[PDB]
């Protein structure tokens, strides 16, 4: 499918405050009222989701049907691949030289046959429920923004803030959802393991370098944005 | 160009050449600011002589603070000093008025000045120079009845 | 200080502005954020049992706070030999990865541990390289690696084809093949075994006795440096500007607290004109104002050395509560001059309706009098007729041309 | 600040700062040349009278309204109910940049055109040639009619109309000012401009000019001595290029509030203290009279005209 | 167009441009004040009527 995000996909371009002015900043935003591909009836194909400018993830899970997520070069072996798998206390991020299936489901605690993770890195455990998500690589710091609001997206507005920083440099061009359910099916090879479960829809939404002017209230939260090259008034 | 070498030196007399530049351009942007601000105050003074000097004017205080008769023009080595005669009034007397005067059914209303009272008394003068002259029909004029 | 600022001797009637007044700081802060992964240096200099000269233990330290002076609880290290560094700047420079490499050797082969040294161990066991920019320390472990009948666990090998390559292990167990004769597994006459053991017994001397020997080799790669070492001090000084380097942001100011509540985030704050506001303790976390104490500029209101030399300085846009009568005026404030309360004209202007003069006696300083009072008897039925006339003359100087130039 | 706006906090930047020139003395000689010229365009205008006059107690001058011109004394600040709404609708030591209050405050101002209004309405015109005359309101009306050609007689027996006419207008002037907010705009125009050009050079300060970085303490901090020095001249050249435009542009509007506050101060003189016989200098029309009100930074000239109407076809020989 | 004028058709030569700050702003907010005040005196002299 293919929607709108109208007034959604901003966060804090920078780890400075400000007290109810205009910042102006070229940055790499998500384009206001563009056409983000809403992944609803996908119950596990096509996994080919590129990560040029990043991935603004979005999503209205009920209730702990993700398992994480996994960025890689190419999926091949020997190939760093980061994967953030969130546990019900604890999340994992470790890249890996391994070869990747198509979809490796989680229900199965390894995904590959021969994996080789080489990094160490533990964060606090991030998983009407909106789950905002905005991933991007820059200077060698695969950053990530996280929001969890309540509502698909609405009119209103809500800052992305910056939680977890950790220091990775590579082609990342890959991207796919992990997803939970109760029939466990361990054939990686075989893409049909469609199970009874609450709606699951994966957004996907390319960023691109823009110019926006946020205004900062007395409290420090972004709660108005312009984007600068769209309507001639903005 | 005699302790250091032909082009070690160029960057260095780049430099002389654009700090000797700078400082000439804002020299001749304040000679402009000041050379227009010469001609706003000439074109003054030019307009105070022609005003002033080749003839008198009712202006208040532009050849002259008080009443302007006559001025007279003085050179100076970057300037000009206008010498303006003043006629000013003084020892003024208090006196009482009236707007005009009811006589035969007639409202009377002076020509030229104001009807002036020292007491039991009433003339004519004028606003500039106290000169008590009986109200006769010749500096008084009627234009209805005093109702 | 006027004359110098006029560039003249007699200075005239009036008020010139010469510097300007700087309040200088006393005290310096260095609030950078409190200490934590100290890297797991213990467990490399003081483990439980060390490998082999061959198998020398290899540890990765890195994204950890690096506290270099965690060394000297070992005792007088036979040698502590930093090359290419000192063993005093070390715990400044940040770096990418810090490898640690740790053997037991006899104590006449601690001295073969170094780049260009040549011998037994690091030719095939274990060979430095040679622009090795880092540090070798040894110390005796015979209380610890000494056993009576004799602890012939730890190897070490002997013989090779080649030698071998910086930072190169090798951990094969092959007959060595001396003569033309190959070997078939077994040993003998020109086909000995590579791979010897140490008698380590207590009744050695002190040359070979079991040394521990570790090594820390520094690594600067182009990749962003995650082991930096430590750094801080403790002062939140207030009421007084002072230099402050908050986690990287530096300046000068007083640092007094605030209800700038911030986001979890973000360390500092910024007004509308870019420049800094506030900021994080790196420490507790509690919002501090930055504020510029006393800045202004100094004016000496003097009136002519024609007349006198008592002359009256003036602070302009500063409160002078902080660093001879002193008056606060909204223009700023004054000393040398007194404020007297009968208007006069203003003879020296000063700012906000105030103006100095000579009394004679002391400068003075009075509120400008705009006029004298004149109240005239409105009335209905009265009038005022002058009887007097005066011709009075009146000079209007007015400039024409200029001084043409050219260049 | 020539020394603290180039150089912050930096002796070694002080002492390379005096090799460049006399630029130093000379952007801080004409800036406070600007500032004592700004003291004096608040003299010419206001500053005109010789001494204070005062109103009567007595609130009868003849059947007209003057009470929103006239200070109120219940206000502490002595002003009139204009001059208050006209106060309430103008909006008004960074890094070596200070604003120095002017001489004149706002209530030396209200004073001397409470006393030019005094002088306008008990004397007339002759509080600006010389000694003040007392004189009814009603025949200085009379006089103003006859210098422009109307006779006193309409001025004599329609004068309730004339009052009635001039109080209505004096009450609709208010409700007039009030419903454009746009019509105090000379006076914010030149407001916003000082504030944009002393806000535009803070925010040039952060450019880097061809440096590494932007503050001081970084290149003297990273960079060694002698390398850092080129960096410092380029910053050195760059923050003083920023200031001589900034000077220059400064001067061209103080030359420009210079010839408005010349064109004010004559309107004053010919329109306020006097009757003129000019066509558009005293108001649109037939100008009878004026009375000047004060404003932050500028003054309002409220001209009484008057303007015939209700004309007839006639034949004429 | 301090843009066109100085850095003419050259992305690598804008990028330098925008670390000089707001010189191209107040230059351009000038001159187009220029233009508007030269609209202006076009009515106080011919459309006083
Ligand atoms: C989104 O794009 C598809 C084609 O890519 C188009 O058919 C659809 O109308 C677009 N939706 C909107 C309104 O952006
Ligand atoms: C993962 O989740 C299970 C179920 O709640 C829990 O028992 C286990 O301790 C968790 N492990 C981690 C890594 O937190
Ligand atoms: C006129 O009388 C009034 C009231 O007594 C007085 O104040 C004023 O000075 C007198 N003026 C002259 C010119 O005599
Ligand atoms: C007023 O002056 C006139 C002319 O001199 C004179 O005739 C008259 O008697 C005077 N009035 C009084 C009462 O003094
Ligand atoms: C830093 O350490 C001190 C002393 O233990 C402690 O009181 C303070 O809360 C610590 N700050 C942080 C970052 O928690
Ligand atoms: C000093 O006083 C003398 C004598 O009164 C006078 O001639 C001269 O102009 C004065 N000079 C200055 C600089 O005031
Ligand atoms: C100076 O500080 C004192 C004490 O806070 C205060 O009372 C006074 O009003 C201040 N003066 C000004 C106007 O700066
Ligand atoms: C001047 O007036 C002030 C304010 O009323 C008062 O505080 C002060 O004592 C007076 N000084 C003199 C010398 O009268
Ligand atoms: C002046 O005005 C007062 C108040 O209305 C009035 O009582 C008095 O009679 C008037 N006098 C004249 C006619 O000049
Ligand atoms: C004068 O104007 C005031 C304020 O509008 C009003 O209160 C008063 O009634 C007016 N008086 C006359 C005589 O018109
Ligand atoms: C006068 O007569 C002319 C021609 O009939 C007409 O156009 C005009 O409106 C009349 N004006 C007046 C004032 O009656």
């Amino acid at each position: 499918s293919y929607t709108n995000s109208f007034t959604r996909g901003v966060y804090y371009p920078d780890k400075v405050f400000r007290s109810s002015v205009l910042h102006s900043t070229q940055d790499l935003f998500l384009p206001f009222f563009s056409n983000v591909t809403w992944f609803h009836a996908i119950h596990v194909d096509n996994p080919v989701l590129p990560f040029n400018d990043g991935v603004y993830f979005a999503s209205t899970e009920k209730s702990n049907i993700i398992r994480g997520w996994i960025f890689g070069t190419t999926l091949d072996s020997k190939t760093q691949s980061l994967l953030i798998v969130n546990n019900a206390t604890n999340v994992v991020i470790k890249v890996c030289e391994f070869q990747f299936c198509n979809d490796p489901f989680l229900d199965f605690r390894v995904y590959s046959s021969a994996n080789n993770c080489t990094f160490e890195y533990v964060s606090q455990p991030f998983l009407k429920n909106l789950r905002e998500f905005v991933f991007k690589n820059i200077d060698g710091y695969f950053k990530i923004y996280s929001k969890h609001t309540p509502i698909d997206l609405p009119q209103g507005f809500s800052a992305l803030e910056p939680l977890v920083d950790l220091p990775i440099g590579i082609n990342i061009t890959r991207f796919q959802t992990l997803l939970a359910l109760h029939r466990s099916y361990l054939t990686p090879g075989d893409s049909s393991s469609g199970w009874t479960a609450g709606a699951a829809a994966y957004y996907v939404g390319y960023l691109q370098p823009r110019t926006f002017l946020l205004k900062y209230n007395e409290n420090g939260t972004i709660t108005d944005a312009v984007d600068c090259a769209l309507d001639p008034l903005s | 160009l005699s302790r250091l070498d032909p082009p070690e030196a160029e960057v260095q007399i780049d430099r002389l050449i654009t700090g000797r530049l700078q400082s000439l351009q804002t020299y001749v942007t304040q000679q402009l600011i000041r050379a227009a601000e010469i001609r706003a105050s000439a074109n003054l003074a030019a307009t105070k002589m022609s005003e002033c000097v080749l003839g008198q004017s009712k202006r208040v205080d532009f050849c002259g603070k008080g009443y302007h008769l006559m001025s007279f023009p003085q050179s100076a080595p970057h300037g000009v000093v206008f010498l303006h005669v003043t006629y000013v009034p003084a020892q003024e007397k208090n006196f009482t008025t009236a707007p005009a005067i009811c006589h035969d059914g007639k409202a009377h209303f002076p020509r030229e000045g104001v009807f002036v009272s020292n007491g039991t008394h009433w003339f004519v003068t004028q606003r500039n120079f106290y000169e008590p002259q009986i109200i006769t029909t010749d500096n008084t004029f009627v234009s209805g009845n005093c109702d | 200080e006027t004359k110098c600022t006029l560039k003249s001797f007699t200075v005239e009637k009036g008020i010139y502005q010469t510097s300007n007044f700087r309040v200088q700081p006393t005290e310096s802060i260095v609030r950078f954020p409190n200490i934590t992964n100290l890297c797991p240096f213990d467990e490399v200099f003081n483990a439980t049992r060390f490998a082999s000269v061959y198998a020398w233990n290899r540890k990765r330290i890195s994204n950890c706070v690096a506290d270099y002076s965690v060394l000297y609880n070992f005792a007088p290290f036979f040698a502590f030999k930093c090359y290419g560094v000192s063993p005093t700047k070390l715990n400044d420079l940040c770096f990418t990865n810090v490898y640690a490499d740790s053997f037991v050797i006899r104590g006449n082969e601690v001295s073969q541990i170094a780049p260009g040294q040549t011998g037994n161990i690091a030719d095939y066991n274990y060979k430095l390289p040679d622009d090795f920019t880092g540090c070798v320390i040894a110390w005796n472990s015979n209380k610890l690696d000494s056993k009576v009948g004799g602890n012939y666990n730890y190897l070490y090998r002997l013989f090779r084809k080649s030698n071998l390559k910086p930072f190169e292990r090798d951990i094969s167990t092959e007959i060595y093949q001396a003569g033309n004769k190959p070997c078939n597994g077994v040993a003998g006459f020109n086909c000995y075994f590579p791979l010897r053991s140490y008698g380590f017994r207590p009744t050695y001397g002190v040359g070979h006795q079991p040394y521990r020997v570790v090594v820390l080799s520094f690594e600067l790669l182009h990749a962003p440096a995650t082991v930096c070492g430590p750094k801080k001090s403790t002062n939140l000084v207030k009421n007084k500007c002072v230099n402050f380097n908050f986690n990287g942001l530096t300046g000068t100011g007083v640092l007094t607290e605030s209800n700038k509540k911030f986001l979890p985030f973000q360390q500092f704050g910024r007004d509308i004109a870019d420049t800094t506001d506030a900021v994080r303790d790196p420490q507790t976390l509690e919002i501090l104002d930055i504020t510029p104490c006393s800045f202004g500029g100094v004016s000496v209101i003097t009136p002519g050395t024609n007349t006198s030399n008592q002359v009256a300085v003036l602070y302009q846009g500063v409160n002078c509560t902080e660093v001879s009568n002193v008056f606060q005026t909204r223009a700023g404030c004054l000393i040398g001059a007194e404020y007297v309360n009968n208007s006069y004209e203003c003879d020296i202007p000063i700012g906000a309706g105030i103006c100095a003069s000579y009394q004679t006696q002391s400068i003075i300083a009075y509120t400008m009098s705009l006029g004298a009072e004149n109240s005239v008897a409105y009335s209905n039925n009265s009038i005022a007729i002058p009887t007097n006339f005066t011709i009075s003359v009146t000079t209007e100087i007015l400039p024409v041309s200029m001084t043409k130039t050219s260049v | 600040d020539c020394t603290m706006y180039i150089c912050g906090d930096s002796t070694e930047c002080s002492n390379l700062l005096l090799q460049y020139g006399s630029f130093c003395t000379q952007l801080k000689r004409a800036l406070t040349g600007i500032a004592v010229e700004q003291d004096k365009n608040t003299q010419e205008v206001f500053a005109q009278v010789k001494q204070i006059y005062k109103t009567p107690p007595i609130k009868y001058f003849g059947g007209f309204n003057f009470s929103q011109i006239l200070p109120d004394p219940s206000k502490p600040s002595k002003r009139s109910p204009i001059e208050d709404l006209l106060f309430n609708k103008v909006t008004l030591k960074f890094n070596g940049l200070t604003v120095l209050p002017p001489l004149l405050t706002d209530e030396m101002i209200a004073q001397y055109t409470s006393a030019l209004l005094a002088g306008t309405i008990t004397s007339g015109w002759t509080f600006g040639a010389g000694p003040a005359l007392q004189i009814p309101f009603p025949m200085q009306m009379a006089y103003r009619f006859n210098g422009i050609g109307v006779t006193q007689n309409v001025l004599y027996e329609n004068q309730k109309l004339i009052a009635n006419q001039f109080n209505s207008a004096i009450g609709k002037i208010q409700d007039s000012l009030s419903s454009t907010p746009s019509a105090l705009g000379k006076l914010q125009d030149v407001v916003n401009h000082n504030a944009q050009a002393l806000n535009t050079l803070v925010k040039q300060l952060s450019s880097k000019f061809g440096a590494i970085s932007s503050v001081l303490n970084d290149i003297l901090s990273r960079l060694d001595p002698p390398e850092a020095e080129v960096q410092i001249d380029r910053l050195i050249t760059g923050r003083l290029q920023s200031l001589q435009t900034y000077v220059t542009q400064q001067l061209i509007r103080a030359a420009e509030i210079r010839a408005s506050a010349n064109l004010a101060a004559t309107k004053m003189s010919e329109c306020v203290l006097g009757q003129s016989k000019r066509v558009d200098f005293c108001g649109k029309g037939y100008h009878l009279m004026s009375f000047p009100q004060s404003a932050p930074h500028g003054v309002v000239f409220l001209h009484v005209t008057y303007v015939p109407a209700q004309e007839k076809n006639f034949t004429t020989a």
